[PDB]
């Protein structure tokens, strides 16, 4: 089939998603975060890129159900493909299963924040219909390192 | 009655049958029958020590023919074979009626080796039975095991002729069956006699309609062209086969012979080049001529043709494919490979060719492993494994590297790092917990263990694994405890010499910990035994099974199987390591909350097995018959003279005063290995000793031995020079074997305080000699050797 | 490189081995000897291969069969034996070493089964189970064998996940093992001339 | 795999 194919995440293979996030975003997830996907309220969406049957990226996203403005919907909690692997549609294919998701279960937003600093991944949004909503969200991003840093919200709007 | 419980045993109500039993000897206690049948109900409820004291009982009082029988049958039941032969036979000689006893003899005279008596037992049931087919075939299996190979075939042929025309459907697979085995014992006969084999021929052209063995069909066929000189008939069935299984590596060569050109790389060359047109995806028309090209650059170029297709692909197993190449021709196929691989390389991008350039570096990484050269070996892995990180072979080979390098704590954890990334993945689970194995981390080891077996009644995996007969994890984690036993040694020696006080806390703490290693390092190779033991007894099922199947061939090769069990790696493997614990019990004998811990080792269920620790099996006061009983014996009476220890021959027999077994050991193994070889040296230099007045054995072994070591070894020994205090053995064996010659170094170190020839200078011999060898083995012997 | 061949008794322990690294599911050695006892001529191995070149005793490890030949990959093969169907088959087991995976391995050991059931036990069909969560054992079965679904089993491995029963029907012709020499003129031995031409 | 569990 196509040399690019998306497929689950179950609790097997959880370290694989957890190595792609840790080489593709040192420093914001805390492994816990990971084990809680597969620890049996608040419902997940996962699933791995595979290239030529090797795992080169994955998504980790969220159904965010409720108070709250207009950031419900689906949140995007990781998205992220091997260096080597970019430029071959498979970082596109990850951000569809996402937006195909929000769909399902009839909501209309699906939104991300970034490091404020992240201009590349940012147009990388925008290109993809994102847009941003208001400005720099003062330091809402917490490192492992205890490190912090300000955020911006991206938003995009699904039919 | 007592025959309402015979039928009521029958019958699985066991219980039931034992109220009934229980009744009769309060009126009755001597009661014969009602003794035995006890017995083996009880044995079917795991009742196992009562039913041993029950049958022991009903012996001791004598019998009747059911009485006969039921001991036949529990005896069989508790394996032992030729007391069940004795109660049968019993119940046939006091009146028995039951023709089946014949088959249950046959089935155990088989199982004993008796096929002498098994033919006669299968002769009774024939006549008994001639109705049913697999009274027919066991009998001529019999007739055949006794040499009697006419009669075999006779009887198979008279058979046939009465199911001419008679033969189901649902019957056909077995006919098959013994058609092809008649064939086979035709065929055995024939030998290289022209006419007798141009019969067998007819007899194949003739049964290959109703014979659905098609590839073991051709392969007789091909044979028996061969035999009879019929070459070109020959190749035909070999391309034939070729066609059926083109992965077949022995249908290649074969082949070749049947064309002649075996020695003509010409015509080789040309078979290979058409073969491949037919067969472009299979590994023996690419290479063969990777075996006799010598022709630097047409070697070069089919080397290339091999190798780069599988790395443009991405095959993991690229190297290990051509492994064999760098082995049997290093010098000729490293360098050429290592160019045209690198050259390969250079042209690759990481992120438009991303798939062969990860395994290109693999392949890369494995070649420099190969050749012994690390920190190349690592750089190519790394750059693999910094591109795609999410292949669990890169921490494989990683870890792999780490390991020859010593690094085995190291190794341990990249290798950990790998099973992270696929916990589905049973085979990444085993390779790891080998690795904390091999850093002596029995803890960590068993816990990943446990994660992929059954452990259902136990806080972890021990006692699935000894279910499972896993010899590959029991194997490896008693070769851990003997060395942590080693190294606890080590840190209780050291301890007491720095007594100059809970010292004596902390050697008490010691010594319980070599105790326990010692121990459990030896139950866990003892471990091994009772698997192939278990596996010899599962032949008995089969001598009546195969028959009723029709599948004569295979059960013959069972035969075979069950007489060399006692020979197979895992078994020697253990015998050998377990030796090292048993001679020096020998040697040496020459010279609480526990409660806790029990469980966590624990192999075996509760009631079969109080000595967790094997505490028993390390303080015998008969070491040497325990490994005879429980390894050697076995292993001695089926092993080959072409592979036989004698080393390990020499040593046992060493420790048993037996001088003159040790001389035939040596001798045999220099008819093997010649008298240059430093083992040969060294096993002679330590006999030679052993003849020495002064020494704990007997005068009249020195003797005979001292004779037989100058009947053969004067021209290669200064035999009269055990009398000279100032004869430096040491420079001699150097002189003769030279200083490198580390096993045989390492022989006279062993036998150091029997045969002092300067341990100082010894120990120091083998430290320089080291310098060759990888670091982990210069590690290991100064660790676990020295 | 990886030679196949049919297996014998000689291999059950070396098979068993290969299982016991490989998958979850293991059995005793009982079960092998039953296995290549009854069905002789159904089962394959696939082993490395040293062969002499123009320019010892066995290795102490649980993979060696020979000098220089050690079982990478199995395939265990029986006939179905339970109580009145057509005849059929069953794949009781298959596994290949790690490191020696993504070659064709598997594909070639399962070509040779297939063909064996049914030539020499005139199989109608084969079945087998095999773990949902199983990507590389899915795409061999389902995508290079076209095993069918033949329904989901629930729970059905030790540690709870769900199997899909999987179903192929067997024909001789299409099994030949010529049809799948060219992975893409395909040229065949018409086993008539002299190859030397 | 076949499982002889069940
Ligand atoms: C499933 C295996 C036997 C496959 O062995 P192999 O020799 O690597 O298979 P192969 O090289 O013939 O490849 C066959 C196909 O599967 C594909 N494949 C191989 N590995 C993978 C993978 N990791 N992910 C996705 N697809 C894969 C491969 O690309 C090929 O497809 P195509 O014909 O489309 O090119 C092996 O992965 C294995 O031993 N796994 C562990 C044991 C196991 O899970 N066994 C099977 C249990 S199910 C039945 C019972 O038993
Ligand atoms: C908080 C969180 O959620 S995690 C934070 C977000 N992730 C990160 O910061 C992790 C690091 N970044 C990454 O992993 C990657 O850069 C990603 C995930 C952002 C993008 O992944 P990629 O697989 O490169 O995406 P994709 O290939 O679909 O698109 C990249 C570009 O290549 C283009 N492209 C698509 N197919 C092809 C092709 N065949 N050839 C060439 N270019 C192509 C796309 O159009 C796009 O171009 P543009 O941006 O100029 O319009
Ligand atoms: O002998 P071990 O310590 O268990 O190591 C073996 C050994 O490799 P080295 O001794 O060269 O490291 C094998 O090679 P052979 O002895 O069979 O030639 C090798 O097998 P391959 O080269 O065929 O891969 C195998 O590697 P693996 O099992 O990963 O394929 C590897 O075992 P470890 O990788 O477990 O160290």
């Amino acid at each position: 089939r196509d040399i690019c194919t998306l497929d689950n995440v179950y609790a097997n293979n959880l370290g694989m998603l957890t190595k792609l996030a840790h080489v593709t975003v040192p420093n914001l997830y805390q492994d816990a975060f990971f084990s809680a996907l597969f620890a049996e309220k608040d419902v997940h969406f996962t699933q791995m890129a595979y290239y030529s049957e090797i795992p080169v990226g994955g998504l980790v996203a969220k159904l965010v159900p409720k108070n709250e403005l207009s950031l419900k919907g689906i949140q995007i909690e990781f998205l992220g493909v091997l260096p080597n692997y970019r430029h071959k549609s498979i970082g596109s294919k990850l951000l569809k299963f996402a937006e195909d998701k929000c769909s399902e279960c009839h909501q209309h937003n699906v939104f991300v924040y970034l490091p404020a600093v992240d201009d590349l991944t940012k147009q990388w949004f925008i290109a993809h219909g994102f847009e941003q909503v208001g400005e720099t969200v003062n330091n809402f991003i917490k490192g492992v390192n205890g490190d912090e840093q300000d955020a911006i919200l991206l938003k995009k709007h699904i039919s | 009655q007592f025959l309402e419980a015979l039928k009521l045993y029958e019958g699985k109500q066991y219980k039931k049958s034992l109220k009934l039993l229980d009744a009769i000897l309060k009126k009755d206690g001597s009661h014969v029958d009602s003794l035995a049948l006890k017995g083996l109900d009880l044995y079917s409820v795991g009742e196992k020590d009562d039913a041993a004291s029950y049958v022991a009982n009903a012996i001791r009082k004598i019998a009747s023919p059911i009485c006969c029988h039921v001991l036949g049958i529990y005896m069989r039941n508790t394996k032992e074979y030729k007391e069940s032969i004795k109660w049968f036979t019993a119940a046939l000689n006091n009146g028995s009626t039951n023709k089946q006893i014949y088959r249950d003899l046959a089935t155990l005279q088989s199982q004993i080796g008796d096929f002498k008596n098994a033919l006669v037992s299968r002769k009774k049931y024939w006549e008994a039975f001639l109705g049913y087919r697999a009274n027919w075939t066991s009998l001529a299996v019999a007739q055949d095991v006794n040499g009697e190979r006419q009669q075999a075939i006779n009887t198979l042929s008279q058979f046939e002729k009465l199911a001419e025309g008679k033969i189901s459907d649902s019957e056909k697979y077995e006919h098959s069956e013994c058609l092809m085995y008649k064939n086979d014992i035709m065929y055995k006969a024939a030998s290289d006699n022209q006419d007798k084999l141009q019969n067998v021929l007819k007899h194949l052209n003739d049964i290959e309609p109703c014979v659905f063995d098609k590839f073991g069909l051709l392969e007789r066929k091909a044979t028996i062209y061969m035999k009879l000189g019929q070459l070109k008939d020959a190749s035909i069935v070999y391309r034939t086969l070729i066609k059926r299984n083109p992965d077949n590596f022995k249908y290649y060569k074969l082949l070749e012979v049947s064309l002649g050109i075996q020695g003509d790389n010409k015509l080789k060359k040309a078979l290979y080049g058409k073969l491949e047109q037919f067969y472009p995806r299979c590994e023996p028309p690419k290479f063969i001529p990777l075996t006799f090209l010598q022709d630097k650059e047409e070697l070069s170029k089919k080397l290339r043709e091999y190798v780069l297709p599988q790395l443009e692909r991405g095959v993991p197993a690229t190297f290990s494919n051509v492994k064999p190449l760098y082995q049997r021709r290093k010098s000729k196929v490293s360098p050429l490979l290592e160019k045209i691989v690198l050259d390969y390389l250079s042209g690759l991008d990481p992120t438009q060719d991303p798939i062969p350039f990860i395994w290109t570096n693999y392949y890369l990484s494995q070649h420099f492993l190969f050749l012994k050269d690390f920190p190349k070996a690592q750089e190519y892995i790394d750059a693999a494994l910094d591109h795609t990180p999410t292949l669990v072979e890169f921490y494989i080979l990683k870890a792999r590297i780490l390991k020859h390098l010593g690094l085995m704590d190291t190794a341990a954890g990249i290798l950990e790092e790998g099973r992270q990334l696929d916990l589905q993945d049973r085979f990444i689970n085993c390779k790891t917990v080998k690795y904390f194995l091999r850093a002596n981390n029995i803890d960590k080891a068993v816990e990943v263990a446990s994660l992929f077996t059954k452990n259902d009644d136990s806080v972890n995996g021990i006692k699935d694994l000894h279910l499972v007969e896993a010899s590959w994890f029991i194997v490896e984690q008693a070769e851990a405890y003997y060395r942590l036993y080693l190294d606890r040694k080590k840190k209780l020696d050291d301890l007491a010499s720095l007594k100059k006080e809970q010292i004596a806390n902390d050697i008490k703490e010691n010594q319980w910990l070599v105790r326990k290693y010692k121990g459990l390092a030896l139950k866990r190779f003892n471990a091994i035994p009772k698997f192939y033991k278990q596996f010899e007894d599962d032949q008995l099922d089969f001598h009546s099974y195969c028959m009723r199947k029709g599948t004569p061939r295979a059960y013959l090769e069972m035969l075979e199987w069950g007489k060399a069990l006692y020979t197979k790696p895992m078994y020697v493997r253990a015998m050998k390591e377990a030796s090292k614990l048993y001679f020096q019990m020998h040697d040496d004998r020459l010279k609480k909350r526990k409660e806790t811990e029990a469980k966590s080792v624990a192999a075996y269920p509760s009631d079969q097995d109080n000595d967790v620790f094997g505490e028993k099996l390390i303080e015998t006061s008969t070491p040497m018959e325990d490994f005879a009983t429980e390894f050697y014996n076995n292993y001695s009476m089926q092993v080959r003279e072409d592979e036989r220890d004698y080393i390990l021959d020499f040593e046992f027999n060493y420790r048993i005063g037996k001088l003159a077994l040790c001389f035939a050991s040596l001798n045999k193994f220099a008819k093997r290995f010649g008298t240059t070889s430093g083992l040969f040296g060294s096993m002679a230099i330590v006999l030679l000793h052993a003849t020495r007045n002064d020494t704990p054995f007997d005068p009249i072994l020195k003797k005979v031995v001292t004779k037989s070591l100058e009947k053969e070894y004067s021209e290669n020994f200064p035999l009269n020079e055990i009398s000279n205090n100032s004869f430096d053995w040491l420079n001699f064996y150097q002189e003769k074997f030279g200083k490198n010659d580390i096993n045989g170094l390492l022989f006279l170190y062993r036998y150091r305080d029997d045969v002092p020839i300067g341990s100082s200078n010894l120990k120091e011999m083998i430290i320089s000699s080291l310098s060759p060898l990888e670091p982990h083995s210069q590690n290991e012997i100064l660790q676990y050797y020295l | 490189p990886i030679n196949i061949r049919r297996a014998t008794i000689n291999d059950i322990i070396c098979m068993q081995n290969a299982n016991l690294h490989n998958l979850p599911e293991n059995y005793m050695m009982k079960y092998y000897m039953y296995h290549i006892l009854s069905w002789p001529e159904a089962s394959f191995v696939a082993t490395t291969t040293t062969l002499d070149c123009e320019d010892r005793t066995i290795k102490l490890d649980p993979t060696y069969l020979a000098p220089g030949e050690k079982l990478v990959g199995y395939v265990l093969v029986k006939m179905n034996d339970d109580p009145n169907e057509p005849p059929n088959g069953h794949i009781t087991s298959l596994s290949v070493m790690r490191t020696y995976r993504r070659m064709g391995i598997a594909e070639n050991l399962m070509r040779q089964a297939l063909f064996a059931l049914r030539e020499v036990h005139q199989a109608e069909y084969v079945s087998l189970h095999v773990r949902q969560s199983n990507r590389a054992a899915l795409h061999l079965y389902r995508d290079t064998l076209a095993f069918e679904v033949l329904s989901i089993e629930k729970s059905y491995y030790q540690d709870g996940e769900d199997a899909y029963a999987m179903k192929k029907v067997l024909k001789l012709e299409e099994l030949q093992i010529s049809n799948f020499t060219h992975r893409r003129e395909k040229l065949e031995d018409d086993l008539e001339s002299d190859l030397l031409e | 795999s076949y499982s002889m569990e069940h």
